[PDB]
Order: C-alpha cells, then structure tokens, then sequence
C-alpha cells in the first residue's frame, strides 16, 4: 500500500 | 457515399501513488467524449502506467486504477458508454522516459488513450 | 494534452444526357452536400473526372468529357462559393467505361462525372 | 459537333 521519488 | 476516420491520442498524468484526475485534464477528456458521441462506432483503448518506484503489485494495481479512473470520468462524467472502452495497466514495464529524474517519473505516471473509428 | 485527426473521403456521381454537359437538378442535393463537407474540411480537395459513352467523334467526346467535369466544378464554384483552386477537372472521353456501351443503360452510366473528395482536419 | 444511341 506504501512509492516515493 | 462518404466516410470519416477518427483518430485521437489522449494523455493524462498523475501524481505519485494517486489515480485521481486533475482538473487540467478534464477539458481534454470532455473533448474525447464529444468525439466518441460523434463517432458511435469509435472505441477507446485506455492504458495506464506507473513509474518504477514502489512494490510491483502496488504498481500493477495502480496502473490499472489509473486507466479505469480515466474510463470512469468518461462514463460517469461524460455519458460515454462503458461498453466502448477498454482499460489495462502495465505497471512500470512501458516507460516513455527515464525514471532516474523526477521529470521522467512524472512522464511515466500516466494514461494514454487511443481513440479510433469511422462513420 | 491530446491529438486529434479526422480523415474525409467521399465520391460524387453525376450523370448526363447524350451530348449534354448540363447538371440536371436531379443531382443538386448531391452537390449541395459535397460543398458542405468541403466547408467542414477546409483543407479538402476534389479530383473531378468526366466521361462519355463511345458514340460520336473522338475529339467531340474528349471535349465533352472535360466540359462535364468543368460543369460540376462551376456548380461548386459559382453556386456554392467553393474555391476553384480546390477543384481539379479532367476528361477521359470513352477510355474508362463502367458499363456496356452496347446497351442504352450502359451508355447512360458511362456519361458521367466521378468526383473524389479527400482531406483532413 | 454532331453522338446518338
Ligand atoms: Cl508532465
Ligand atoms: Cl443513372
């Protein structure tokens, strides 16, 4: 469920 | 006798880990809907993508959710018939830019819809 | 953002009486529509080609076939204010039959003008 | 000048 960047 | 061939390319972009459609794209989507109404035999091929960050499974679902979000707008916000629209997610397998820069990732978080048909 | 294109393709068929190159009111509605689409597709152009059946002098028919093509162009230019630079005309005399010249029906079919409109927007 | 048929 948790991407980042 | 006469014929008219319709070809459209719609591009929608998303923020990280989101599949919501920004207002800036709404107008484009309305244009697509209009053309789909003018060309009853036309169909749309909606394809979602994600950048290379995060879990594989998450991106598989997210990319599909992004294509479906664009279809949902078309069907619920623009009266387009759902039976005429296809959707699919490709996770991070089809990048159009390098994921090593924030601009490239921005470009990969998207949905491309190709509309074709004649009347 | 989004890219969009529409390609137009259409053909007009006009038929004439023997040794006549006048546009019969029977084809005015057909012509009116071509003009409308030429308006809808400002970049659209037309290749107008006239023909004749195989009866009579060769030269008479070469001139008649062209006269028939120019007659349809004149209808578009004068009656429908279409830009003449968008319409080309050519005569083929009896060189391109579509029906049997030995029959009255075939000759009627050969006395024609075929117009192909193509364009984009 | 003058087809027939
Ligand atoms: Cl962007
Ligand atoms: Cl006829």
């Amino acid at each position: 469920a948790x991407k980042x960047x | 006798e006469l014929t008219e061939d319709l070809n459209m390319e719609l591009r929608v972009f998303f923020d990280t880990n989101k599949s919501n459609i920004k207002d800036q794209y709404k107008p484009e989507i309305a244009k697509v809907a209009e053309k789909l109404s003018e060309y009853p035999n036309a169909t749309a091929r909606i394809e979602g993508h994600t950048d290379n960050t995060g879990p594989r499974k998450l991106n598989e679902r997210l990319s599909l959710a992004r294509a479906n979000s664009v279809k949902s707008a078309l069907v619920n916000e623009y009266n387009v018939d759902a039976s005429r629209l296809s959707t699919q997610g490709f996770a991070w397998d089809q990048p159009i830019a390098d994921n090593k820069t924030k601009e490239g990732r921005a470009m990969n978080r998207r949905v491309f819809a190709t509309i074709t048909g004649s009347r």
